[PDB]
């Protein structure tokens, strides 16, 4: 029963609520941004200069 | 020699029921207004008409050829 | 400090729940949307009516608006 | 005259909200820009350090900065002085002033083309049909000398000479330089001059929307959540009657 | 006082207006846009403020500090983009604020009305004078063609004129003291909606049925303020929408060519919400006249709260108002669209007809109707 | 008087676990309460961002 | 005339407050005269009327209605305020005739 | 971060500007603060004795 | 004025030499600044000395 130990253990004490808060936004930036750069170049497959790079790049 | 894809597709679309019932609108005015001296009339009108057919068609087709 | 003088008021009894023990979003299909019909359809001859009645006239003098640009074969023939 | 003709709207690569530049087309388009284009048309807000990371190296870079001459000063007895290029300069101007472009146009005056895509209705649609629709004059109609026909210029009659025909150049990727390819490229490339940012615009719009969509999902439960107090709130009259 | 949030001589301020106010139960999303409105206005000077830092008002830099910000700055053309839309939006909302007020006679809080109204024409003086500073094509005619109506007032005309200007055409000296008006007039704004505000808070808030709501009031929180906070993110997602996938689709080309006194542009046209106005000035041809009418247009809304005549407060139980309404609506999208046409038949004669329309409605027809729905009810 | 007077029934709008008027409202109480403070904290998260 | 008679019943059916419960006095705007004919009600009449306006707030805040049933009926709308207001406005209009006087 | 570059220079310049535009409306901003907080009690006096007898 | 770093120096100076009463708007202002602080210590002081800081 997540609710119940989440109730119990996150959101109870306003203290933890907060803090809760923090470490969420901390791990949603990191996966919301990577997974939405995936879904912009994927969507933009060798358009990029990320991807036609290679054609320039050796000295 | 290269060809430019945009004439293939030019002619290929003045074929259209829409371009050739345009065209033939132009040449009609083009003979009468060049077989007359002084006058207004300009076949920019019926020039349009057919230019604004051929080129929609042109559009769709054209840039699938292109890299 | 508005709330203590208001309004004289006598024998009425109200009662609530607390949001914990109730449906955020209750009864969507059975009130919520009948109603959206309902609200929806009450007021459609109202307003619709005028917004329509200007998609006309929007519509008419764009036009009329294009056709005086097209010419009138009428002014080549005589000559 | 009062007559106009509207181009068509061509399916181009980074038309989608969500769709980027061809950077490959951007890349090329430079190119015609500056063997084509730049002997008439200046654009002054661009550099040769924009390119990099965009469409070049920063060696390549380098090198195409270096293929120009810039005036710098003063020195020491207060003269100006011609130096190579650097990355931090911006693409060379043709002429010195508008006269003198003028002088050598015509008395026509060929604009920057930094913001010409938005400073045309039309934008890439209206510079792609304009390079690719130069034709004859139909019945009726005089250009008069010095100025071309043009359906999709306003008045038909443009002091620009068709700058583009097959082959006018090559391309070092091996792209069959037809004229129609040719104006294609350019115009992605003028679109990317008139807006940088582009991409990166849509890439955040991308996540402007989910953010959006979940956030004013939560706080319309939360909203509702609080009103169910008074949603449902029961109520009845009764007078001691 | 037990609780610090009465007694405090600040923190008594933020609860007496935003925690403990008491606000009518059934308040409709209509009653949204005045918080909108508010948190516009602080998002416009906060942008306006970082646009500021890296603008320079001069007739030769103007132009290219822009684009400068666009193209070097750190988002600044993300700065510039909420800037330019903020505007409209800003607009958009007022719009609906207004409306919502004639709807439900929110106009009978006289002082609260008035005091909109001057929030109105300040906040278009503001747009106006802010417009220019990018010194584009239509910026410099825009400023040119509009402030030259002034020397169509009789005696002090060429004055007045020549004396805005600081010269003897739209210059330099003008640019300067419109970037001053443009960093000051929103300050004016915040400083007249604290009055606004202020008197609204003798009565409180109005509602849809128009009775008395004081058998029923709530604390503006949690309610008010989590549905204003809706209210909001709902707004945004579409001010954003437009704003970061179609940046170009308000704004005209021409400006993106720099200003040039010796080439009038084809179509002078304001931004999408001056058109009804810019329709019905020149509804009149004859320049004095005209300005005349424009003036109306817009000093109009001082006259509402006196052509009131229904024993009822709002038009949600008058049918015949409504349409009457509706029609109203209607006609300011008609002078919109005219606004954006060349002056031409057809759009010469529908236009001098809307803006006939308009001022015959809100004169005439309005207080007529709610004199016949008055003995319609047996009153 | 007030003995005639009885709180209306709330089915329509009761969450479930606490629909039967015969059980503990207690035991689901952490649940009903987890889930609205679990939306809220989310809305916090994204506004964070 | 006995025909506008039917306009009446047919706006009166069409302003639509009668299915808030709302009597045609309920929606009167709250100027002074009617400030004042209320202060005349008797007990009763006012918190009837009390009841109503907080029963049709209440409907308004829901987005509901009252069931078709319910709907107060042309007929059977009891114009209570308006001999009151009728005579708060008597006495005023002499009052204001009398000190120009 | 202050200076907008390496050394004071026209962004520094500019955007002192738009400062010394703004801070005067907020002195006159916390002035009206500043007079609301005296209000409460009134002003002092010389002999900083009570004035009630004799406002 | 004008906030350029070429432009900033010259545009003050045009004020003083070409703006109708430039030159004295321009004075008021600049002294206007030391009165204000002239005016604000003696507020100060006397506050210090009268205990209004309580
Ligand atoms: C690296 C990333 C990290 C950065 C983030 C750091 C910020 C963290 C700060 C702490 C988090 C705040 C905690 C608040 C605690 C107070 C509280 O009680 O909860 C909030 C409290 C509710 O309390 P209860 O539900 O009753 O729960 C009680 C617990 N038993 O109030 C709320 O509802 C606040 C949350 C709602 C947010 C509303 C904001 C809406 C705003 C819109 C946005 C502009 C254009 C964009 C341009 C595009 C680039
Ligand atoms: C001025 C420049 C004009 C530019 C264009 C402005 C934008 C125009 C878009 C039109 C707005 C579309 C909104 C449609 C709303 C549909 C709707 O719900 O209407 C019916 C609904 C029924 O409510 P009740 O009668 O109280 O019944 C309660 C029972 N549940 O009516 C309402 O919501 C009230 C009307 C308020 C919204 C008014 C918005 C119109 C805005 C235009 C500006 C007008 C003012 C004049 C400005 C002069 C300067
Ligand atoms: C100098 C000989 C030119 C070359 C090489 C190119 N252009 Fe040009 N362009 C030139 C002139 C003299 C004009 C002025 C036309 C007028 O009568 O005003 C132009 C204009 C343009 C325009 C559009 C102008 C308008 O719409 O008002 C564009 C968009 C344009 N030129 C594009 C363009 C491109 C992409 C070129 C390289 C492929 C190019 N021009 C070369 C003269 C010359
Ligand atoms: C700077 C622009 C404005 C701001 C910041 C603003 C702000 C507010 C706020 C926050 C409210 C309360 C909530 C609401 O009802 O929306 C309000 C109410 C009101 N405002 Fe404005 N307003 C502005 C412009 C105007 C204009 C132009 C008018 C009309 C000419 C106006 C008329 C009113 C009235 C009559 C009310 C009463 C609402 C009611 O019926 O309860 N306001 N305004
Ligand atoms: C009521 C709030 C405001 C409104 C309605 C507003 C509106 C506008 C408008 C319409 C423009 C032109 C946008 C464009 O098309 O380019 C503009 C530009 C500008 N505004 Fe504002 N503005 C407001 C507040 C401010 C404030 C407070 C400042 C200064 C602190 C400011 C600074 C600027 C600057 C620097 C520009 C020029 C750069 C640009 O064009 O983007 N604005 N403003
Ligand atoms: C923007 C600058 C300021 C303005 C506009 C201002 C204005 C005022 C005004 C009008 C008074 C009432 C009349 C008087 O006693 O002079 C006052 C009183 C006072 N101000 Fe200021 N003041 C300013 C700055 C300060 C400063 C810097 C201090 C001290 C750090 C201060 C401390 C006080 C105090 C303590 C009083 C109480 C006077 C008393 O009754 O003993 N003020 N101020
Ligand atoms: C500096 O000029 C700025 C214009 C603008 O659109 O501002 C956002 C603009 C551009 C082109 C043509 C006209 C305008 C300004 O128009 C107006 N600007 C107005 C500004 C304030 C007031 C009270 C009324 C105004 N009316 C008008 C009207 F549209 F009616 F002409
Ligand atoms: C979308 O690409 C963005 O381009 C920016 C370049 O201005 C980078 O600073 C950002 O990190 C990157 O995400
Ligand atoms: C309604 C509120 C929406 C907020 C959306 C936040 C998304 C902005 O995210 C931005 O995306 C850019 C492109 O990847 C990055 O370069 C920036 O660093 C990043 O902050
Ligand atoms: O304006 C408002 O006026 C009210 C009346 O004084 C104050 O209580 C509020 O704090 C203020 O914001």
């Amino acid at each position: 029963a997540l609710l119940r130990q989440a109730y119990s253990a996150l959101f109870r004490r306003t203290s933890t609520f907060a803090l809760t808060v923090v470490l969420g936004a901390v791990l949603f930036e990191r996966a919301f941004d990577q997974g939405a750069d995936a879904i912009f170049e994927h969507l933009n497959e060798g358009k990029l200069w990320k991807h036609i790079k290679h054609k320039y790049e050796a000295s | 020699e290269l060809v430019d894809p945009l004439t293939t597709i030019r002619e290929h679309c003045e074929q259209t029921e829409k371009c050739v019932k345009a065209r033939e609108r132009l040449e009609l005015c083009d003979a009468r207004v060049s077989s007359r001296s002084h006058t207004e009339e300009q076949c920019t009108e019926e020039l349009f008409d057919f230019l604004h057919a051929r080129d929609h068609c042109v559009a769709h087709k054209l840039f699938n050829k292109l890299k | 400090i508005h709330f203590g003088n208001l309004a004289r008021v006598r024998h009425i009894i109200t009662y609530s729940l607390s949001p914990f023990e109730q449906r955020a979003i209750p009864n969507i299909f059975s009130d919520a949307l009948p109603n959206v019909w309902r609200r929806f359809s009450s007021q459609v001859f109202k307003v619709a009516p005028p917004f329509l009645g200007a998609y006309l006239l929007y519509s008419w003098g764009t036009q009329e608006f294009e056709r005086l640009k097209r010419k009138n074969p009428a002014d080549y023939e005589n000559d | 005259g009062e007559l106009e003709l509207h181009p068509p709207a061509f399916p181009w690569s980074h038309g989608g909200p969500l769709s980027a530049l061809d950077h490959s087309s951007v890349r090329r388009g430079f190119q015609v820009y500056k063997q084509v284009c730049s002997a008439c048309h200046s654009m002054d807000y661009v550099a040769f350090r924009n390119l990099i990371g965009v469409t070049h190296t920063e060696a390549e870079a380098k090198a195409l900065a270096e293929e120009v001459e810039v005036q710098d000063g003063p020195d020491e007895n207060g003269e100006l002085f011609m130096r190579p290029g650097k990355i931090s300069d911006y693409f060379p101007k043709p002429y010195p002033n508008p006269e003198a472009a003028r002088a050598a146009n015509n008395g026509a005056l060929p604009p920057d083309l930094s913001y010409i895509v938005n400073a045309r209705h039309g934008g890439e649609d209206y510079v792609f049909s304009l390079l690719t629709g130069y034709c004859d004059p139909p019945a009726g109609v005089v250009v008069r000398e010095g100025l071309h026909y043009n359906p999709y210029f306003p008045g038909q009659a443009i002091g620009m000479a068709p700058p583009i025909y097959n082959e006018i150049l090559e391309y070092d990727d091996g792209t069959p330089a037809t004229m129609s390819q040719i104006a294609k490229d350019v115009c992605t490339f003028l679109r990317w001059a008139a807006e940088p940012e582009h991409d990166q615009r849509k890439r955040m719009g991308l996540k402007m929307l989910l953010i959006s969509a979940l956030l004013t999902s939560l706080l319309y439960y939360m909203k509702r959540h609080k009103w169910s107090v008074l949603k449902s709130r029961k109520m009845a009259y009764r007078p001691p009657k | 006082a037990p609780n610090i949030r009465k007694s405090h001589p600040l923190l008594k301020m933020i609860n007496n207006s935003l925690i403990d106010l008491p606000a009518p139960s059934n308040i409709s999303a209509w009653w949204n846009f005045g918080s909108l409105l508010a948190v516009c206005l602080m998002t416009q000077i906060l942008t306006g403020l970082l646009l500021a830092m890296h603008y320079t008002a001069d007739t030769s830099l103007a132009f290219s500090s822009v684009a400068h910000t666009c193209r070097n700055v750190q988002y600044g053309w993300l700065i510039r983009n909420l800037h330019a839309n903020g505007a409209s939006f800003f607009f958009i909302c007022i719009f609906l604020h207004i409306g919502r007020g004639l709807y439900y006679g929110s106009y009978l809080y006289k002082e609260t009305w008035n005091t909109g109204v001057i929030l109105l024409l300040t906040l278009m003086a503001t747009a106006f004078v802010g417009y220019v500073l990018p010194w584009g094509q239509m910026s410099f005619w825009g400023a040119t063609v509009i402030t030259n109506l002034f020397s169509a007032i009789p005696y002090i005309g060429h004055t007045l004129v020549e004396w805005a200007w600081g010269g003897f055409s739209v210059d330099n000296p003008t640019l300067t003291r419109f970037f001053a008006l443009h960093f000051l007039l929103p300050f004016a704004i915040a400083g007249i909606t604290i009055i606004h505000l202020t008197f609204l808070h003798e009565s409180g808030s109005n509602n849809p049925l128009g009775i008395s709501s004081d058998s029923d009031k709530i604390p503006f929180h949690p309610y008010y303020s989590f549905k204003d906070i809706l209210g909001l993110t709902l707004m945004l997602t579409p001010f954003l929408t437009l704003a970061l996938f179609s940046p170009n689709l308000l704004g005209d080309p021409e400006n993106f060519t720099p200003a040039n006194p010796l080439v009038t542009p084809p179509h002078i046209k304001p931004e999408w919400y001056f058109l009804f106005a810019y329709a019905i000035l020149r509804s009149i041809p004859n320049k004095l006249g005209g300005v005349l009418a424009l003036a109306a247009s817009v000093l109009i809304l001082f006259l509402i709260p006196f052509l009131h005549k229904s024993k009822q407060r709002t038009m949600t139980f008058r049918p015949l108002s409504q349409t009457l309404f509706w029609l109203l609506v209607a006609n300011l999208l008609i002078l919109t669209w005219i606004g954006s046409q060349p002056v031409e038949h057809p759009f010469i004669i529908i236009g001098q007809m809307a803006s006939l329309s308009y001022f015959t409605i809100l004169l005439i027809l309005f207080p007529t109707i709610g004199t016949l729905e008055n003995k319609m009810l047996n009153y | 008087v007030h003995n005639d007077v009885t709180v209306p029934d709330f089915s329509a709008y009761r969450r479930e676990d606490v629909m039967d008027a015969t059980t503990s409202s207690q035991t689901s109480s952490e649940d009903r309460k987890g889930f609205s403070y679990l939306v809220t904290a989310t809305a916090c998260v994204a506004t964070a961002y | 005339g006995r025909l506008m008679d039917r306009i009446r019943k047919w706006y009166y059916n069409a302003a639509g407050f009668n299915k808030y419960g709302l009597m045609r006095d309920d929606t009167l705007y709250e100027d002074d005269d009617v400030k004042e004919a209320l202060k005349r009600l008797p007990e009763d009449l006012y918190n009837e009327r009390m009841f109503r306006i907080k029963r049709a707030l209440d409907l308004s805040l829901k987005h509901r209605i009252l069931p078709k049933e319910q709907w107060v009926k042309y007929e059977e709308d009891k114009p209570y305020l308006e001999p009151y207001l009728k005579e708060v406005i008597r006495e005023r209009l002499e009052r204001e005739a009398w000190n120009k006087k």
